[PDB]
RNA sequence: GAUGUCAUACUUAUC
């Protein structure tokens, strides 16, 4: 039993900069096996990523478990990846 | 422009009016319910007078109004009625002197309609149940009951409603540590109006019907049901269990049956008229009232017909069954809308059309020279029973409460040369009215 | 699907730019079949080709092309072959429907969303094929068998209302044709899944419907089976419906007496369960029903030992609080032992029977408690007390039911004294037994019994079982408050303990651990303020003012819940983290995208806007009320009533001049759950502020060339009229022209918005002459009764019923008068449903507003009582 | 004065004018809500006040138009053209069979005296000021809101049962102040912030001033 | 409800059992579910509140917190004085949202 | 069965609410004696359509909005089109950046003024009767003028100016009047000059 | 359906006007035996008391109209 | 104006 609208990628919204992808793989890996993760490096972009799971359980724990993350000074949400939404900017 | 409206003299015309230990005294007092007001009188046996201690006003239209007591208890409880749909049982508090609403159960729609309950409203004579049925296809029955703190309480209304039926009246009969019964003569329409010949109307005369509410299976139920030969009117209990023979007559025009089920026949007695009276070149008469009483020897009635005429009826019975049944015309009376005896020889008769009066009973029974006549008679061509007019000779009036309801006509002037004005009105109905003035000063 | 692995093509084509690593189609447009379910999909896969050479049938292809759209389609796709299946059932037929939604529902190789689909179109479409099914009862029957005897309690409920559907449509003659040879079947599943049919539908269609057919189906003496299955079927509609079984107990008595006398052990048996079934429900109480039951069920019980006589124990048990004092104290004395000798039964259900008899043959007087406490509870001890007790629910809730009403019978120190022992063991499930048992104790009994050396114990008990703790329930946490609660000032010496350990496990490695000791603080928050704690309750405040750096959001939400926790049951300008230092410092925690934790965050801002508003330079409230309106469109139900309290307060605080500007600039969004919530938001900020402030604004947001916004201002207009109510008297001839100008508009929502604020102001402005405009808005609103649409007419039925309690009666009937004899069919219909609701409205007041009729030849119509005049 | 009130026993009460130079009677003002009044009282040259069977009464007042210079085929609704309208209606319980506007006492002001068909006696006075209107009003909803009816009947839907109540303040509602409990009262009197005596006085002022 | 046009109530004979309402629906009325000056409690059936079933929530069905009551709309449209607004069936309703 | 409409106008004592669509309902001499009741409402007019009485005003221009004198004395309409004329010009980057710092006191007009417009300065409104029922066409027919009157665009049109002298205040069809007489139409129509006295009957007619 | 079951004088979309007036005859004789002030108007413009009239309005209840059509 | 496929938008403090 899961809801359609979760998936196996999961976007992160206002995140820091000056974090690096050791700390996000252990962030990204507390709910199960990461499968891949991209930073955004655009100044359109900045802020963002994605990180995609191997199981669609371990990332429908990983959405649960981000949305509201203590990090620096900032205010990250985590939601879950849309096709529509994500080309918005072409 | 913003008008407010005061009440300067209120009503006095009682509609309803019941009699019993609502203070918790060994001495009785009266209920009257006005319609919109209700009012307390104390029945004083000193100087024989009626003082009113409490009156509210109820905000509605009271359609029935019965006291009631509880078993093992000294205070009885008031249960009435009103235009909504919820019956309201309260108790009178003598040193708050006021109306102590005990409980409210709503169990229909508010407004005077034959769907929602309040029209009839009986009570059994132990105190152990109240039933309250509407004109048609509604009735409902409250299972009243003793919590150990000394206090009343009320369970789920039980369902008894049976569609395509009118009722015209309903009473409790009188069962001695046993079930409560509630009888009605109840009238089924379906029959009356599938038929377009108009022949179904004429065969379609009422039935008595008595309902046994079993408190072990928690429902109500048709006990019994016995069709009549006759249009009954109105239904009167007899006391019953170690009393004698428990019942409910039905009164119609000319007629009083008993009709007590499981064992006893139909016993019919007709009213005896008047002797030679020119009032009923084709019409019948029918009773108004029962006020039963029972000074702890016997039970006896006493009926009032559509003329006025008191009758003391007694029933002699059998150890187990009805063997006949015996009236006589104890005296003359006006036409009153209820009658409450209390006790020690006291008959409070308030007239809907003229003043109320409350005498005292001085010669109860009177079965020493009045020609009384009985039901095991074997008279024919009619009733064949004339009964003599004679004034009153059994009671003596003691107490006339001035009551002008019928205020039709009214008319403020200053006829009399005096400073402030009065107003002259008209009371009373028919041979009872006249023109009265009424002044701001005392008498 | 969804968890199937994919190549690194497919996940770079999902990814915008700018990112740094670290024939098999039917017909076209139709949806992926499956490779098993191309049976019934067959004729799909080839052309139509309708050129003299399509049948009736073929169209019934088109019920199955629809299928397909609604086994595995798309859900706007599905929704379309609902609407579409719905509206023409009658057109289509129930005899090739049901031919084709029978093979496809007993397909073995289906799933549960398409089993909830087929019953879903099988339910929607039974209201259309009414009196048309019944050759199709026992097709549809046997396929709704197995749906009430499943696991999920969903699809059993479905089926129970697809039985009761299939007994309101067939009648009560089909049902007893159709479940007659289904009652001396081989198949004992099948026999009792037709007994639960029967009784579902004596249940939908009344007891003494089906009375005499049960009765002469438990009265013929051919088979055991056919008794069996009655004597079961009595048995589940005693317990389906208790109420109804009432009335019909004497009934079903009589039926189930002539029961548990033949050779065959399992029909008595059928007959004791259904006589327990028949206690519990039908006669609850009444022992009179059991009286001619009562003597052969006790020489049952006694002349033998088995199932049966477990059976009897448990009638007995059932039957015993439904006689008098006398009876049960005689029963009492003479079932004790036997209750005793079979706590040593090696059969679960036997040991079931006798732990629910053990709750219910000590729950009066008559059993004294020095016995209860010698001879009864030891062997209730030894016997129930272990651990594969505490794996089942049913085995474990009995258990602690047995053990509540035991310690409310015998007493709560004895209890408590021989289920702390418990309390530290290695077993989860019987240590959250133990602690949910201590906390029914703790709050039906209380802790007044226990004295000082057992609490230290106790509490130590749930020290062990809080912290060792690996599920994710709060039946631990529950119980430890519970335990607080009844302990009161008797933790004194108890609170550094736990906040040592508090304070331990707020700092560990894995995430559930600091959440649990947040909701153990949140807990334990209310007892520190009753016991003059008041430095304890400070350090703690400022060690979770600076725990809400826990990455865990579910941790993060228990810290905040334990904040305003902490802030209820302590002053609000009397904290250690006081408001100056917590209002900036939630201002980012507000835009969490998690449930829990922003509604926390929406309560701490509500209760800080509330209490604290002085603690602010009127400069973060107007920052704050800006990031409210992004609170909103959140699947929760509990952010969206704060987030508008929130506003209100902070309108309240600061002066409504600038939140309502955000509110009229956040109406024009084009997205459900935003727009009402922002219109309840401005209704809420009206209410609590000067409602004439808000007055003219509201006539602004009307001016601009929107529909949304129109709508979105007319919503908020209606939603302040009606939380105003008689305050609305005021207000009325300023929003007269408005809803006469909104009424005549060609859009059908601005026209139901106009009719719910006319209700609103009908419904608030009752009773104080204001009559005028509620007729001129009915004259407005009555050609608004003809429309198509149902929520339309609705909105016109709530402003009809409105303006008849508002204006009167009278004139309602002057108004629907004339339409009750009109020709046309479509008129009169909604003519006689509004004389039908003002009927039921008032019917009293419908006497003297009557008009006059003549009398005809044959009848007369003329009333003359009330023509006379004296 | 140059005009009949022909009351009607089933629909309402109609204005007529007539003419000195002709003799015709053409009528130019009627009602339109259903009343069926028994009798009726005249109070002023514009408004009539008239009572029904059932037991309402009301007051049915002229436009301020009032065109009766009509000399004689469709009119509004089937009937004249200048329909009047209500602006006071009140339920009283009783059918109130007589109704005259005079003064029951010498030095007070003038009041309508009404006696119905139950024996009750009513008297309906206007009022002075805003002001104490609007405290007999908010009396009124405090009266009925912490003083309940003991027939379980809403206070608000007795006088409305027939005909909706407007301007219409109900004193036996506001006469039960001084029969109820001490604190309830004194409730009633924070909440309007008086005093129990001088809502008392307030009350039986205007009782004193209108009636005996 | 208002909101599902396929909710139906109980109507029946409403007893003495007061209804409850849980903690998601705490406030809301059970016609017009609102949550604004409430104005009489709801009566429950005796069929919709017996064994198992007291001190349930009328509307969604689950264990009850507070106390039901209506809103001041309802009792002044005379609906308190109807039957048992107890749901019963729950007709596409919080069932499909389970199972996906 | 179902009679003509001949037969129910001769029938009914009110021939004039009988229809053509009546004839063929299930009880004429009901629906006759309904319609032409004291205080009975007519049916409306859409009930026979096929427009559900919402498109016929699609491509009819309307206003937005129609303020009444009390919002508008109070200065808020011209502030909240100020404030829509200053929102509409900024990008995306001003309303992005006026979210964590706003600026506080849009207009901040007054607090006492809206109480005074609600309280003090409040209108009564144009209201009906509950007979006069709405229709799609009611809003434009306005067109529903008194014998010996005119209005000020007649007598702009026509180019007479009202006075009080009756020299050239009467219209120059009042010479025919003089010759042929008083109209046959209007026996008590009075005109200054003819039968009415000149500096009396300054309104240039009276129905008498 | 239910609801002329249920609540009877509803009504439905094929009902008579003889239905109609009957139950509007019976709604009128029950706010005729329910109200006091009808009632005591009845027995004054008669010479009957209440109980007379009380009878006579309870046997009238059944077709107060007449034979139907 | 109806019909059947697609798209857009709106409403019921729905989740």
């Amino acid at each position: 039993r899961l809801p359609p609208e979760v998936n196996r990628i999961l976007y992160i919204r206002n995140l820091p900069y000056k974090i690096t992808a050791e700390e996000m793989y252990d962030i990204f890996g507390k709910y199960g096996p990461i499968r891949q993760i991209r930073v955004g490096n655009t100044p359109e972009t900045r802020g963002t990523a994605y990180v995609v799971y191997e199981d669609i359980f371990d990332a429908k724990n990983a959405c649960d478990h981000l949305s509201g993350f203590n990090v620096c000074n900032r205010y990250l949400v985590v939601l879950y990846y849309n096709a529509n939404r994500a080309f918005q900017k072409m | 422009m913003f008008l407010y409206n005061l009440t300067l003299q209120r009503a006095t015309g009682i509609s309803f009016a019941i009699h019993g230990n609502f203070s918790g005294t060994k001495q009785q007092e009266i209920v009257v319910s006005r319609g919109k007001i209700l009012e307390l009188l104390r029945p004083d046996p000193n100087t024989g007078k009626v003082h009113t201690l409490l009156t509210v006003e109820v905000f509605g239209v009271i359609r029935s109004l019965m006291a009631f007591r509880l078993t093992g208890g000294t205070k009885d409880y008031i249960v009435v009625g009103s235009d909504s749909g919820r019956i309201v049982i309260l108790e009178y508090q003598p040193s708050k002197n006021m109306f102590e609403k005990i409980h409210q159960e709503t169990f229909g729609k508010s407004g005077c309609r034959r769907i929602v309950p309040g029209q009839f409203l009986a009570v059994d004579p132990k105190g152990r149940a109240v039933m309250i049925s509407a004109i048609e296809k509604q009735k409902l029955v409250y299972i009243l009951n003793r919590d150990a703190a000394a206090r009343l309480t009320i369970s789920s209304p039980l369902e008894a409603h049976k569609a395509n039926t009118l009722v015209y009246h309903v009473v409790g009969v009188d069962v001695g540590f046993e079930n409560p019964m509630f009888a009605c003569l109840e009238m089924d329409y379906e029959e009356a109006d599938n038929d377009p010949t108009g022949e179904a109307a004429a065969n379609t005369q009422q039935t008595l019907t008595f309902y046994e509410l079993d408190l072990g299976l928690n429902h109500v139920v048709r006990k019994y049901s016995e069709p009549l030969e006759e249009h009954g009117n109105f239904l009167i209990t007899v006391p019953g269990g170690s009393d004698g023979p428990s019942g409910v007559l039905i009164c119609s025009e000319n007629y009083i049956t008993y009709k007590n089920f499981g064992d006893q026949p139909d016993i019919r007695c007709p009213i005896p008229r008047r002797r030679n009276d020119l009032d009923d070149p084709e019409r019948g008469m029918i009773f108004v009232c029962s006020a039963t009483h029972k000074t702890k020897s016997m039970f006896f009635f006493l009926a009032q017909t559509e003329q006025g005429d008191i009758f003391k009826i007694t029933l002699e019975t059998d150890e187990d069954m009805v063997t006949e049944i015996r009236l006589k015309y104890f005296d003359t009376v006006p036409v009153a809308a209820a009658m409450c005896v209390l006790k020690t020889g006291f008959l409070f008769v308030a007239s809907e059309f003229g003043n109320h009066y409350l005498y005292q009973i001085a010669h109860l029974g009177d079965d020493d020279e009045e020609p009384e006549f009985s039901s095991a008679m074997p008279l024919e061509e009619g009733d064949t029973f004339f009964f003599q007019p004679r004034p009153l000779k059994n009671l003596v009036l003691v107490d006339e409460l001035d009551s002008l309801s019928p205020i039709l006509f009214c008319q403020i002037a200053d006829l009399a040369n005096e400073d402030t004005p009065q107003l002259y009105v008209a009371c009373g109905r028919g041979p009872r009215s006249s023109l009265r003035v009424l002044r701001h000063g005392l008498e | 699907e969804r968890n199937r692995p994919l190549s690194d093509e497919e996940l770079d084509a999902m990814f915008p730019e700018g990112y740094k690593v670290l024939n098999d189609q039917p017909s076209g447009n139709l949806p992926f079949l499956k490779p098993d379910d191309i049976q019934y999909f067959d004729k799909l896969l080839v052309d139509v080709d309708e050129s003299t050479l399509s049948p009736e049938e073929q169209k019934e292809r088109k019920i199955m092309k629809l299928l397909l759209k609604i086994k595995n389609g798309t859900p706007p796709m599905r929704k379309a072959a609902l609407r579409q299946i719905t509206d023409k059932a009658r057109e289509f037929g129930a005899g090739p429907l049901f031919n084709q939604i029978l093979p496809l529902l007993m397909s073995p190789t289906l799933e549960d969303q398409e089993r909830h689909l087929l019953v879903k179109v099988i339910d929607r479409i039974l209201y259309k094929l009414d009196d048309l099914v019944r050759p199709y009862v026992h097709k549809i029957l046997v396929v709704i068998e197995p749906l009430l005897i499943d696991e999920d309690y969903y699809a059993r409920v479905e089926g129970r209302e697809i039985i009761s559907n299939l007994a309101k449509a067939a009648g009560l003659a089909t049902m007893i044709s159709t479940m007659r040879p289904d009652i001396d079947n081989m198949d004992e599943y099948v026999r009792n899944t037709t007994a639960r049919a029967f009784a579902v539908v004596a249940s939908a269609l009344g007891i003494p419907s089906l009375l005499p057919f049960l009765k002469a189906v438990c009265k013929s003496k051919k088979s055991w089976q056919a008794r069996h299955t009655g004597i079961k079927i009595v048995q589940q509609i005693a317990i389906l419906m208790g109420c109804a079984i009432l009335p019909h107990l004497r009934s079903l008595v009589e039926i189930i007496e002539h029961g548990l006398v033949d050779e065959q052990q399992k029909v008595r048996t059928i007959s004791a369960l259904a006589i327990a079934a028949l206690a519990e429900a039908a006669t609850p109480y009444g022992i009179e029903s059991f009286d001619s039951v009562l003597k052969p069920l006790w020489k049952g019980i006694r002349q033998h030992r088995g199932k049966g006589l477990a059976a009897f124990l448990k009638a007995i048990g059932y039957l015993i609080p439904l006689m008098d004092a006398e009876y049960a104290n005689y029963y009492t004395r003479e079932v004790m032992l036997i209750l005793i000798r079979e706590f040593q039964s090696p059969d679960e259900e036997m040991k079931k029977i006798v732990l629910k008899v053990v709750k219910q043959c000590c729950g009066t007087d008559g059993v004294e408690a020095n016995y209860i406490k010698t001879e009864i509870l030891p062997p209730f001890f030894k016997h129930f007390w272990q651990h594969r007790m505490a794996l089942d629910r049913r085995n474990y809730r009995q258990l602690v039911d047995t053990t509540v009403e035991l310690a409310n019978k015998v007493g709560a120190a004895e209890i408590i004294s021989r289920i702390v022992d418990d309390l530290k063991d290695e077993a989860e499930q019987y240590r959250k037994m133990v602690m949910e048992t201590i906390e029914k104790i703790m709050g039906n009994l209380g802790a007044a019994d226990i004295d000082h050396k057992l609490e230290e114990q106790l509490i130590d008990g749930i020290l062990y079982a809080f912290q060792e703790q690996t599920t994710e329930d709060s039946v631990m946490l529950n119980g430890f408050g519970t335990v607080v609660n009844a302990l009161g000032k008797r933790v004194k010496p108890y609170l550094p303990q736990i906040c040592g350990t508090v304070l331990w496990r707020l700092n560990n490695k894995s995430a559930k651990v600091r959440q649990q000791a947040a909701d153990l603080i949140s807990r334990t928050a209310v007892v520190m303020k009753t016991c003059q704690e008041e430095k304890l309750m400070g350090h703690l405040g400022v060690v979770l003012y600076e725990y809400l750096g826990e990455e865990y959001p579910e941790v993060l939400g228990s810290i905040l819940g334990a904040l305003k926790a902490i802030v209820n049951v302590i002053g609000m300008h009397k904290m250690t983290p006081p408001i100056k230092d917590l209002l900036p410092r939630l201002t980012p925690i507000l835009k969490n995208r998690h449930e829990k934790v922003q509604e926390n965050c929406i309560d701490l801002v509500g209760r800080i806007a509330d209490r604290g508003a002085e603690y602010v330079s009127a400069r973060e409230w107007m920052r704050i009320c800006f990031e409210l309106l992004e609170l909103l469109k959140a699947h929760k139900k509990a952010i969206r009533r704060a987030t508008v309290n929130t506003f209100g307060y902070i309108a309240k605080a600061i002066g409504p001049h600038d939140v309502l500007a955000t509110l009229l600039n956040n109406l024009k969004v084009q997205e459900r759950q935003n727009r009402v919530c922002t219109t309840v938001a401005i209704a809420i900020v009206a209410e609590t502020c000067s409602p004439f402030t808000v007055l003219p604004a509201l006539m602004n947001e009307y001016r601009v060339p929107e529909l949304n916004v129109q709508n979105g201002v007319l919503k908020s207009l209606s939603f302040l009229f009606e939380y105003i109510g008689e305050m609305g008297k005021d207000y009325i001839y300023a929003v007269t022209p408005l809803l006469e100008d909104a009424l005549m508009d060609r859009d059908l929502v601005h026209r139901q918005t106009a009719s719910a604020v006319v209700q609103h102001m009908s419904l608030g402005v009752y009773g104080f002459g204001c009559e005028d405009s509620l007729n001129h808005l009915l004259n407005y609103v009555w050609p608004n009764v003809f429309e198509t649409s149902p929520h339309v007419i609705q909105a016109v039925m709530g402003a009809l019923e409105g303006l008849r309690v508002a204006i009167g009666p009278c004139r309602m009937l002057q108004y629907c008068l004339q339409g009750l004899f009109h020709p046309a069919r479509k008129v009169r219909d909604v003519y006689w449903k509004i004389y039908n609701s003002i009927y039921i409205g008032s019917q009293d007041a419908l006497i003297a507003h009557y008009p006059r009729i003549y009398n005809d030849d044959k009848n007369t119509y003329i009333r003359y009582e009330l023509d006379y005049i004296l | 004065g140059h005009r009949v009130i022909v009351s009607d026993v089933q629909e309402s009460f109609i204005w007529v004018r007539y003419k000195r130079n002709e003799n015709q009677l053409i009528i130019f003002a009627d009602d339109t809500y259903p009343r069926w009044v028994t009798t009726a009282s005249l109070l002023d040259y514009d408004t009539v006040a008239g009572a029904d069977k059932f037991g309402n009464i009301c007051v049915v007042r002229l436009p301020p138009n009032t065109n009766d210079e009509v000399d004689e085929d469709r009119g509004l609704l089937n009937g004249a053209s200048q329909k009047a309208e209500v602006i006071m209606n009140y339920h009283v319980g009783e059918t109130v069979l007589s109704l005259q506007k005079t003064t029951l006492i010498p030095g007070g002001s003038e009041s309508l005296v009404y006696t119905t068909l139950s024996g009750g006696i009513g008297i309906l006075v206007p009022f002075t000021s805003h002001e104490d209107h609007d405290f007999f009003q908010h009396v009124e909803m405090h009266l009925r809101s912490e003083h309940p009816p003991l027939c379980g009947r809403d206070h608000l839907s007795f006088r409305s049962y027939y005909f909706p109540v407007k301007n219409v303040i109900d004193g036996d509602l506001c006469e039960q102040f001084n029969s109820m409990e001490p604190n309830k009262q004194k409730n009633v009197s924070e909440e309007l912030d008086r005093t129990p005596p001088e809502v008392s006085k307030k009350l039986e002022d205007i009782r004193t001033r209108y009636a005996f | 409800a208002k909101h599902h046009p396929d909710l139906i109530f109980c109507r029946k004979q409403a007893g003495v059992a007061i209804g409850r309402l849980c903690e998601k629906c705490d406030g809301k009325c059970v016609i017009c579910d609102s949550y604004v000056r409430p104005c009489t409690l709801v009566r429950i059936c005796d069929e919709c509140n017996y064994g198992s079933y007291q001190g349930r929530c009328v509307i969604c069905g689950g264990p009850g917190v507070s106390d039901a009551y209506y809103c001041k709309e309802c009792t002044i449209q005379e609906k308190d004085r109807d039957g048992c607004p107890k749901i019963v069936n729950l007709g596409s309703s919080k069932t499909d949202l389970f199972y996906e | 069965n179902r009679f003509t409409v001949a037969e129910l106008k001769q029938l009914v004592a009110r021939p004039d609410v009988v229809e053509m669509h009546d004839v063929t309902a299930q009880d004429p001499k009901l629906l006759v004696h309904l319609k032409a009741t004291r205080n009975s409402v007519p049916v409306p007019r859409h009930w026979c359509f096929k427009r559900k009485y919402l498109q016929g005003k699609r491509g009819i221009e309307k206003p937005p909005f129609e303020l009444p004198d009390f919002i508008k004395r109070t200065g808020i309409q011209e502030m909240r089109e100020a404030l829509q004329e200053k929102e509409e010009q900024k990008t995306m980057k001003s309303k992005m950046r006026e979210k964590v710092r706003p600026k506080m006191g849009k207009i901040d007009i007054d607090y006492q003024k809206l109480h005074d417009a609600f309280f003090k300065w409040q209108t009564k409104p144009k209201l009906t009767i509950h007979g006069d029922l709405y229709y799609e066409g009611k809003e434009f027919e306005t067109r529903l003028k008194k014998p010996g009157d005119l209005s000020d665009e007649l007598r702009i049109s026509l180019g007479m100016p009202v006075g009080p002298n009756a020299h050239k205040v009467p219209p120059p069809w009042l010479i025919a009047m003089q010759r042929y007489g008083p109209p046959p139409s209007y026996p008590n129509l009075k005109i200054p000059g003819l039968n009415s006295p000149i500096p009396e009957s300054c309104s240039f007619g009276y129905h008498a | 359906e239910h609801l002329q079951s249920k609540y009877i004088g509803t009504g439905h979309a094929d009902t008579t006007k003889w239905e109609w007036l009957v139950n509007q005859h019976r709604d009128s004789y029950c706010s005729y035996m329910g109200h006091f002030d009808l009632l005591n108007y009845f027995a004054i413009a008669e010479n009957e008391s209440k109980a007379r009239v009380r009878f006579n309005l309870m046997e009238k209840m059944l077709q107060p109209c007449g034979p139907p059509a």
